[PDB]
Order: C-alpha cells, then structure tokens, then sequence
C-alpha cells in the first residue's frame, strides 16, 4: 500500500517536468554532484503534481515524512548508480501561515507554517541515525536504525546488548527558540516563544535576531500536572503585488514625494520642519559598504534630541515606532545592558545554557527608539558605544566569549 | 593467566633471616630485637645500608648473594610484611591481627652506593614533578618542602566485634565464629571500640621547592601519609 | 581473528619494503642499550609512503581506525621486541615489554579539519585538528598490565586490561580491580615492581579566533594523550594534532531515557602533536652602507600616514633596542626603549599602532589578566597561572591602546616591568619572579578629546609622573588643518570612496647579531649634552633626569644596530640628542 506512496514519489522525483525540465531530477542530481545529500521539495509543486498524497501529507504525516527520507535515498542512489547516507527532505511554501497564537491543541503532528524571528540559538549536539550492537552474553551481533536497544537477546539475561561504537552512525542536531514579530504584539503582552530544532543541513543557518520563515510539524513532548512542551521539527526555513509596485514607484514619482513625507511625519505636530526631515533620514538610512580590508561601514544614522522639555521630542520618537517595521522602544531607566544587549543564559528544556539577545538584538535591521538616553548608565553606554561605531556586541560571562552582530 | 619471574622469594627471606641473625652490630637487629622483646621499645628501623653491608660481605666473601635491596626497593609493600613474618619468629586469631609494633626501612646513603659501586637510583634525592607511574609500589626518598599537615585523626585497621552467643572475640552485623555458624541461633555484633586496632595516622603534603620548578610552571606536589610511631 | 594477523603481517611489510623507518627503531635501541634517560618507543609513519604501498591500508588507518590501527601497533611492537635480544639481566622484564605506539605526517587528504568543521560525519576516522589549547587537565598514571605472584602455587601470574579510551575496537570492558586471588584462588602477592602504568591527561582544543565568525559561540573538542604526549603542552599553545574522533557512552539509549535533548559524547584519541637567508643577509648588510637607509627604513615604515618622520625613526629605534649588561656585584642595567603617543583619539594613533603591530614579529595588543598573576582553575578543581601580555612580550613589544582607560592595579605593576623588566608576584602562597623584557609603545587621550597644546600630558591626561618618566619617547599629535596638505592625505581616503617582508629581515638579523658597545666618541656628547639640557631651564616636556642620559645610550645603541656596527660612534650621539631635543620641545 505504502509502496504506491514510494512510487508517487519517485515519479515526482525522476519524472516531475516543470518548464520542460526534469527540475526535480536535475537539481537532485546537482546535489549528488556537489555531494549534498538534501533536496529542497517545493509543496505548490506537489499539490499541483498530486493532490492525494497530499491530504495523507497534511493530515498524517506520521509515516509519510519516514516514507520520503527513504525514498528520496533510493531515488537519489539510483542517479547516483546512473550517473557513476540517508538524504534530508527540504520544504519550500508559499501557503499561507498560521499565527503563532493560533496554535493550538487540535494541530498536532500536522505540518504548519510560522514566521517569526530567532531569539536565541543553542550549540550543536550529536544524534544517533544508525547503531549496531552486540551481546555481551554471547557476542551475538545486529543492527538498528523513539529507539531504544532491545530488552532481550535474538540468539542472555536482561538488556544484554552493548553498543558497537566503531560501526555505528550519528547526525548533529541544533535548538532554536522562536517567538513572533514584537511589531505585530499588542502592547500589554510578552510575545510567545517557541522551542524549534532542526539537523543536518538545516543547522547553523540562522543567529538569534534574525527574522526567518518556518515550514514544520507542529507537536509536543513531555520534558504542570501534565504540561508538556510544544516544540517544532523543522522541515523548511526561509530567511509584494504588482499593482503595489507601480503605486509606490507613482510615489516616487511625484514632484513634492520628499515635502509630502515629510509633513506626513507626526501631523498632528506643527512646524519643526528640520527635525521632521532627519528623521525620514532615519528611517531609510545609510547604503552599506566594505571597505577592501573587510571592515563594514555602520549605515545607521543616530540622533539625539537635546532640548528643552513639552516640545514634542518624546511624541517624536514614538511616531517612529508605529512607522519603522522594525520597531523596539525603551526607556533609559527601565533598560539594562543585558537586557539591551546580548546574554547568555540556561534553557530549562533542553537543560543548556543558550545564547541569548536583547533589545538591541531584536531592533537590529530596524530602528530603536531610546527615551532619557542621558538616564541610562554608563556600563549601558559603553555597550551602545560597540554597537554604534562597530555594529557588533562582545559578550564574555561566565566562561565563554563571543561577537554578535546587531545592525542597530 | 600464570607467568614467570626471575624473583625468588625463598631465597631472600632466607637471607633475611639469616641477615638478621648474622649482621653484627652481636648481632645489630637481634640487639634491637632484645630491646623490644624487653619491652623497651616499639618500633623497628630496617637499614638498607646494613643490607647492603651484608650483600658486599657476603659478596667479598665469595657466597651465595641476591640484590635484596632492590627487591625491596621494588616490591617494598610486600617485603615490610615479610620483615615482620621474620620478626615475628626470630623475635626473643591470627598474628597480623593483633600486632602492636611497627616496621619501617631508612634509604641507602649515596656515599655507601658509591663506595660499594652501584647507583642509589630511589634515594636520590628527586622532586615530585620527577616521579612517573614506573615508580608505584617502590621505596623512594623525596627531597621538598612539606606545605600542610593535619590533625592525628583514628585509623582503624581490624575492627573487632564481641558475640553474645559465644563470646569470641570476632575481627573485621552477625557472628562468623564457629560456634554461631553451627548453631541455628546468631549473637548479634556490637563495635568493641576498645578491642579495635587504633593506628596513628595523619596526613602530610610535599611541594616542591622554586629551585624545581621548570620555567613558567606551578610547583607541584605529593601525598605523604605518616603511620605508627 | 586471521584477519588481524593479516594485517599485523602487512604492517611488518611495509615496516621492511621502507627500511628507513626501522632502521631508525635500531638507532633508538642502540641509543636505548647505551644509558643503561629512554627514548620514547614512537615513531612518524608517512602516509604518502602508506599510500605508495597498500591504499586500503593507508585508507584503513584514516577511515577505519579500529581494525587497522591495533595490527599496526602489534606490528611495529613485535618488530622491536625481535629485532635484539635484550641482555639486560632485569630489565628485560619490566622495561622491554611497553608496546610501540604510531605517529602520522604528509598529506592527510580530506581529514584537515578545525573543531568548527569537525562534525559527527567525521566519527571514528583518523583526522588531523588544528586549534588551540585552552587548558589541560590533571596527569594521573593507569593501569594498562598487572603483575602478581601465586605463592601457594609458586609461580607468577599476570592479567591485563581494556579501557574505552585504549582500544579504538569495542572489546569487553574489564572494570575489575588489580586481583587478588587467580583462578587457583589462592591469595596473591602482589608485584608493584614489575606491573605497567601510562599516565594519561586530557586537554581541550579550540578554534583558532582568525577564522571564527562572528555571532556564535566558540567550537571546542577533547584529545586524549598518553605516555609520551602526557605534558607536552601547556594552555594557550597553538598546535596542530591528529588522532581518532571516536564517540563513548551513549545517549540516553539504555532503559527509556528518551529525552531529545541528549546527545553522545565525542572526543579525538590523539596520538601525534605539532605545537606551532644569505643572499637576504649580505643585502641588508649592504643597504646599511648607504646614509639614508635609515630615512627609507623611516618611510616604508607606516605607509598610510604621511609625516610623522620621527615619529616612524623612533619606531624603528624601538624595534633596534639598545643593550643590557651585567655587573660584577650582580646587577643588571636595562637597553630596551618604550614610546608613548598622546593625542586626539582617532587622528593617526589607532593608524600608526595598527601597522607596528601587524608588522612586529612578537607584538602583543593590549588595552585598559596582563599581569599574570592570576590563576585559573580545570575541571576537577585543581589550578593553573595564566601569562600575562607584558610576561608573554620578553624579548618583543606591547602595543597598548587605550592606554588612558588602564586601571591602577595595571599601573603599580607595570612600573617594575618598564623599569627593571622583571614581575615580582606575591600572592597566597604562590610566589615567583618573571622576566617582562619588552619594550612598550602605547596610545592615550585627553578627556575632553581636544588636546590642549599649551599644557603636557600631566594635565591634559593626568596619569602619574612616575609611571610617565618610564617612558623614553613621547609624541603628542593633533589634526591641526592645512587644507591644501589635508586634502593632499585626504585623497587616498577619497580613493576609496624597501619591502616590508625584507626590512622584517632587516629588522630581525641587525638585533640577532649586532651588540653594540659605547665608544669614546659618544662619552663627550652624552655628558655635555646631558649637562646643557640641565642647564636648560626652559619649559620642556619632561624635566631631565639622569634616566633621559639612560635614553640617549639606548637610542644612539639602537642607532648602531641601524649601521649594524658592534660599537658607537659621535654619528650615533649626534642623532639621539638631536631626537631627543624634538621630543622634549
Ligand atoms: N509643535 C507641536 N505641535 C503639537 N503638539 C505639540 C507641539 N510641541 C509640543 N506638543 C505637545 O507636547 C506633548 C509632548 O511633549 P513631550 O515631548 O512628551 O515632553 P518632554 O520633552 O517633557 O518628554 C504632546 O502632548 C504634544 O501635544
Ligand atoms: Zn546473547
Ligand atoms: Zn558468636
């Protein structure tokens, strides 16, 4: 029964034809040439191939994800054959995702798709994927690929199986942390958090602070009464309309574009035409460039407002919030350099201790709006000083050092 | 699985024997012997230099001879007891249980290897940086600086239990004796505190000194645990 | 199995069709024979030889070091336990039984690999990492043969043991304890003399900083060593090091254990450590002939700054140094120089620094643990010093910048260090003297940021005049604009909008042969000169102490080394105090 799903597969695979190329086949076999064992399966492509496998997929994808590690192996095996380890299945969707909130008890063990943005990454950690074993009792020898080794011997007393470690196969495996956009958060609420983990290739693609797009399988397990922890197998990471184009491009067509926005900045406020005019340079910024020796220019432009008060300069700083997409606001007393900055600290889950950002890693690509800058102190100030002149945040606690980019 | 070496312990604990009667100081040993079969002291030091005396005479004369220092000097864990088996023969429950005395074994002087042509290769004077594995089980002198020492704490060495049942006085919850073995009813044990073998123990810490030490590194230092008297 | 002895046959070919590996075993034992210190029982296979000779072999010992490896070693141990006869009455016993372990070089294929790229698809294979060693841990003998006698039975016995770590196979574990009854049971005698231990140590190897990116956490990798590598390094080294990735335990597979957080333990069973001309010659010694090769020198000095001519001489003389003595009552007298630089903080400092140190061989970088007396502790608790900047620069150069923004403990201990070159650590019950040779180049800046160049640094800065006077040369530079020559340095920034490999010879082979002596010809010009700027009451940078005539003998010394010749002359003098004069105006 099962085999017509290895079948379904493989024509999709070897006989899949997409503008009249074998794009399947050929960028398979690409990948045996560069010797990456992984395919990067587009889901509009096999919805559009088959629609049958497709509710099973969907649905149950129990056995169906066992199914496509396998065949994609042997798929793959035979062009490797044809031309002269077990291949990783990579999702590409663009069907629309499910909020982070909308989560709930009725999606388990289905494939849903998420966006959000990395808070926190953990070191990398080796998975067994094949074992071979022998009995102690009488050195009676088998192979296995949760797992657990078997109680008995198939020849010996309890657990008599010991682990041939020198025939045996292991895959590295990664824990993220997810939480949803700060942007799209009402005010009054800590955006939620999710435990993700992805292996193989899939590893090391994304740093705390970077925004992605997520292709998994929602599901829980037991690490309350009986709360078991919700976390993500990862299946595919990514990381506007035509009509819209053409408005925008009319924007930038029009003969007053530069005063019309800048009076739209903050109406409600009257004059204070140059410091109106900075701030639309703060919201597009600077062009990057590199220098010949490696080093990056910082693109950001910062600026402080340092007059008298009631003259709007804090209601400046929060229309800027509701207009940058990338938007965090802080206050100077209630900021501290870690919670700034960068941290490390422990994961309960996974019982590790994880690399950690701060505001000034959530804001980076975007803009921070800070309010009694001259309130904060000056440990605060010395790590806003790497961030501004380099665009990176040195964190050394405990026992461990290292840099972190924040493009602030 | 068995194997074979060229040691011979009969050999050497008949030239034991026969050192501790012979080696003149009469005899050196059999005088010290007398003074705690007097009862005048308890503990006996074993001079490596009179051994090696006798090996020299012995070999100067002509007679059988075996390098019984440096089986000593190799094995020397099993040559104290076999020093006391001698003693406790040829001085003028089972023994090892309920001696009192104690034994130790001074190092060869360099002067005297040199003078008989050989190398005192474990009483030179060697830092504990220079110490490897080879020489576990080996008598050795350490030349350093003691760095810590602690209080005499007990140390035990044969516990001694009493029977109700029978009475026996029983070394180490229920009797072993004979008579409870047979009998279907047991005595319970209880610690004779007073019966137990006590033995003087504190613990001793040698470092080495900053002459010692190679360039850049921390001196290191060594486990020295005194006993007895 | 027959197919070990196989194997074990093959190794003892190629042990024999290349005789210039055992014959090199026979030098070791002939060298063995005659101190009756030992030579290690190690030797370095060539894998391209391996290769030539049998690829699965070659291939075996990289990617199956399991069932290759141990044949090998059984091999090379048999090989020298026939090779003589071993005549020795006693040591022929204990001595002559430690098997012979393998060492590997030439070209390791694909298994050149950092502990970044090291990953669990390089598992139980031969790799080669290189890293750096943060720290290693304690050194403690194991038990490999155990010896022991049967007195009831009059005979001797043995038994040997394996470990997980040991036998790159999975054989049975043997946890028992040295015995004490054998299969007669009797009670044994145990024999300590002609048992065998090997010390063993674990250190932790780490990726090199040049290649690490920026955003994650360091990757770090264990490597076991044994016997011979037992100490061969300590914290800080740079090393290259191959051995077997293998795997241990396992994660979470016994019972139900089946939390997905857990993984399996990895580390490398290292067995082969590498810790990290004429026609030059005879050009430098001419090129010192010509008189202006101490201005070019000056000038291919910091190509990116334009000006600052005494400043690149001074940094020249720095690099020359002077010469130290000794003195029959003991004391010892001081030749290096040290340089200090004040300013506003971005104009040219960050520059000129950058180059001095990217140019010096032995350049340190440091800013406000230099002091190296502090400890670090390993994993079981015992503890270790760590070196300090100024200690690791003996014979070289600290580049310092924010020199300003160093703390006072820094201060206190770097007054001895510039002044008699030496650290004094006193601490609980660690105390010891370090040689801290090196000569100094640092940066500072006003607080204010703009200097003000009526006023010196003891109140533009405020940093003790003590700790000021150690230095021997100080220069202040501030932008002070001249458009049209601004524009002139400017236009190399808008841009981008003698060879240095050779003057490193230069540099080096004029202080690794040149000791300069004085001669009479400075005596007259240091006295007089040293008297007319005492007699000077002008206001100058620094008021003239017996330690600026200090100055003048080591920059007219360093000056010598620039002529490459073993004694002064009234050129060299000449030079320094007029340098010198430029530095105190
Ligand atoms: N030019 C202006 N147009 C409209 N409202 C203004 C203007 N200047 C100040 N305000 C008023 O000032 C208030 C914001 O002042 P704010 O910047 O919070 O004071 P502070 O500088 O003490 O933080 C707003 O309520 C706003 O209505
Ligand atoms: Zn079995
Ligand atoms: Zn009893």
């Amino acid at each position: 029964d099962n085999t017509e799903i290895i079948k379904s597969f493989k024509n999709f695979i070897l006989e899949f034809r997409l503008d009249s190329q074998f794009i399947y086949r050929d960028q398979l076999r690409n990948n045996i040439l560069v010797k990456n064992y992984s395919l990067t399966v587009n889901m509009e492509h096999l919805i559009g191939y088959n629609e049958d496998i497709y509710k099973k997929l969907s649905d149950e994808p129990s056995d169906i994800i066992p199914l496509f590690e396998t065949a994609i192996t042997q798929v793959a095996k035979r062009i490797s054959i044809l031309s002269r380890p077990t291949f990783q299945l990579i999702l590409n969707s663009n069907a629309n995702q499910i909020p982070l909130r909308d989560l709930d008890s009725e999606h388990v063990s289905k494939i849903v798709r998420l966006s959000g943005i990395i808070i926190s990454t953990s070191v990398l950690s080796s998975r067994a994927t094949y074992l071979s074993i022998m009995c102690r009792n009488c050195r009676h020898t088998t192979s296995i690929t949760t797992v657990s080794l078997p109680r008995s011997c198939l020849s010996c007393g309890p657990d008599p199986y010991i682990i041939i470690h020198e025939s045996s196969k292991f895959i590295d495996q990664q824990f993220l942390k997810l939480q949803e956009i700060p942007e799209l958060v009402p005010v009054g609420e800590m955006p939620r958090n999710l435990t993700m983990t992805c292996d193989r290739y899939l590893t090391n693609k994304v740093i705390p602070g970077t925004r992605v797009t997520i292709v998994g399988i929602y599901s829980i397990y037991n690490s309350g009464v009986a709360i078991r922890t919700p976390y993500i197998k990862i299946l595919g990471i990514q990381s506007f309309t035509e009509e819209e184009e053409e408005e925008f491009l009319q924007l930038s067509r029009n003969p007053k574009l530069y005063e019309i926005l800048t009076n739209s900045i903050a109406p409600s406020i009257f004059g204070n035409e140059d410091i109106k005019k900075a701030i639309v340079c703060l919201l597009m910024g600077g062009s990057k460039k590199i220098l010949p020796d490696g080093m990056r220019l910082r693109g950001d432009i910062n600026v402080l407002l340092l007059g008298d008060p009631g003259t709007a300069k804090s209601q400046l700083l929060k229309f800027v919030e509701k207009v940058s997409p990338i938007a965090v606001y802080t206050s100077g007393k209630g900021s501290s350099a870690a919670g700034l900055t960068a941290s490390v600290q422990r994961d309960p889950m996974t019982r590790e201790f994880y690399l950690e950002g701060g505001a000034m890693v959530l804001a980076d690509g975007g803009v921070v709006c800070i309010d009694e800058f001259d309130k904060m102190r000056d440990e605060d100030r010395v790590a806003i000083h790497e961030a501004m002149e380099q665009q990176t945040i040195s964190i050394a606690k405990a026992g461990i050092t290292t840099v972190l980019n924040s493009r602030t | 699985p068995s194997i074979q070496l060229p040691v011979d312990y009969n050999n050497l604990f008949n030239e034991i024997t026969d050192f501790l009667v012979t080696f003149k100081q009469g005899p050196k040993y059999m005088a010290m012997l007398q003074k705690v079969a007097n009862r005048e002291l308890n503990s006996v030091i074993i001079d490596l230099d009179d051994i090696l005396q006798y090996q020299n005479e012995k070999f100067l004369q002509g007679t059988q001879a075996d390098d019984l220092v440096s089986a000593i000097q190799q094995n020397a864990n099993h040559f104290t007891e076999l020093f006391c088996r001698a003693i406790d023969n040829n001085m003028p429950f089972p023994p090892n249980l309920t001696r009192r005395y104690f034994l130790y074994f001074k190092p060869l002087s360099q002067n005297c290897a040199r003078r008989y042509r050989k190398k005192a290769i474990s009483s030179k004077p060697l830092s504990v940086r220079q110490i490897k594995g080879d020489f576990l089980g080996q008598l050795i002198t350490v030349r350093g600086i003691i760095t810590r020492v602690s209080d005499v704490k007990p140390a035990v060495e044969v516990i001694a239990y009493t029977c109700d049942q029978c009475g026996y006085e029983v070394f180490q919850s229920e009797c072993t004796s004979e008579e409870c073995s047979q009998n279907q009813t047991k005595g319970q044990l209880f610690m004779s505190t007073r019966a137990s073998k006590f033995s003087a123990f504190q613990e001793c810490k040698i470092q080495e000194l900053s002459q010692q030490v190679p360039v850049g590194h921390i001196p290191r230092s060594l486990n020295i645990h005194v006993n007895g008297t | 199995d027959a197919v070990f002895g196989d194997r074990v046959r093959r190794f003892q070919e190629f042990l024999d069709t290349f005789t210039s590996y055992r014959d090199s075993v026979r030098s070791i034992q002939v060298y063995n024979s005659n101190n009756a210190n030992i030579l290690p029982h190690r030797i370095i296979i060539s894998l391209d030889d391996l290769r030539e000779f049998d690829r699965s072999f070659w291939s075996g010992i990289l990617v199956e070091p399991a069932y290759f490896i141990p044949p090998a070693e059984k091999a090379l141990t048999d090989l020298a336990d026939s090779m003589d006869d071993v005549p020795h009455p006693n040591a022929s016993a204990v001595s002559s039984r430690h098997p012979w372990k393998l060492s590997f070089k030439g070209s390791f294929g694909a298994h050149a690999l950092s502990p970044r790229t090291l990953t669990a698809q390089h598992l139980n294979k031969l790799v080669s990492v290189e890293g750096i060693v943060t720290k290693t841990s304690l050194v403690r003998p194991k038990l490999i043969r155990s010896v022991h006698y049967a007195a009831k039975t009059g005979r001797f016995h043995y038994r040997d043991y394996t470990d997980a770590t040991t036998t790159l196979t999975t054989r049975i574990p043997t946890p028992a304890i040295y015995p004490t009854e054998d299969t007669e049971g009797n009670k044994l005698t145990t024999e300590y003399g002609y048992s065998t231990f090997i010390d063993h140590q674990r250190i932790t190897v780490q990726e090199m900083p040049e290649m690490a990116p920026a955003g994650q956490l360091p990757r770090s990798i264990d490597v076991i060593l044994d016997d011979d590598l037992v100490d061969k390094t300590k914290p800080g080294d740079r090393v290259n090091v191959v051995g077997v990735f293998k795997s241990l335990g396992a994660g979470g597979m016994n019972q139900s254990n089946s939390n997905t957080l857990i993984g399996f333990k990895t580390l490398i069973l290292g067995n082969t450590v590498y810790p990290l001309t004429d026609f030059d010659i005879r050009n430098i010694n001419k090129l010192s002939k010509k008189k202006d090769i101490f201005d070019i020198l000056s000038q291919s000095l910091a190509p990116s700054i334009y000006g600052h001519d005494h400043i690149k001489k001074a940094i020249l003389l720095m690099l020359m140094g002077g010469v130290e003595k000794n003195l029959e009552n003991g004391s010892h007298l001081r030749g290096d120089i040290n340089i200090l630089m004040v300013g506003d903080p971005s104009t040219a400092k960050s520059q000129l620094l950058r180059f001095v140190l990217n140019t010096a061989s032995l350049a340190i970088a440091t800013t406000g643990g230099l002091t190296a007396a502090v400890t670090t502790d390993r994993e079981t608790g015992e503890r270790r010093l760590e070196a300090g900047a100024m200690v690791l620069a003996d014979r070289g150069v600290v580049c310092i910048d924010e020199f300003d923004k160093m703390t006072d403990v820094d201060r206190v201990a770097i007054h001895e260090v510039m002044e008699q070159q030496t650290v004094t650590i006193a601490k609980a019950g660690i105390h010891t003297t370090l040689n801290a040779r090196c000569s100094v180049i640092a940066a500072a800046n006003p607080v204010f940021g703009q200097y003000d160049v009526n006023r010196d640094p003891h109140q533009n800065i405020a940093l003790p005049d003590s700790l000021l006077s150690r230095f021997d040369l100080l220069f202040v530079v501030t932008d002070d604009i001249n458009e049209i020559r601004d524009r002139s340095i400017s236009e190399h920034v808008l841009r981008t909008h003698v060879t240095i490999p050779f003057l490193r010879k230069y540099v080096q082979y004029a202080k690794e042969r040149v000791i300069p002596q004085l001669t009479q010809e400075a005596i007259n010009v240091i006295v007089k000169n040293y008297t007319d700027l005492r007699n000077d009451d002008n206001t100058k940078k620094s008021p003239i102490t017996a330690r600026t005539l200090e100055t003048l003998i080591r920059l007219a010394t360093a000056h010598a080394k620039v002529r490459l010749s073993k004694t002064v002359n009234k050129v060299d003098a000449k030079v320094a105090a007029n340098l010198l004069r430029f530095a105190l105006l």
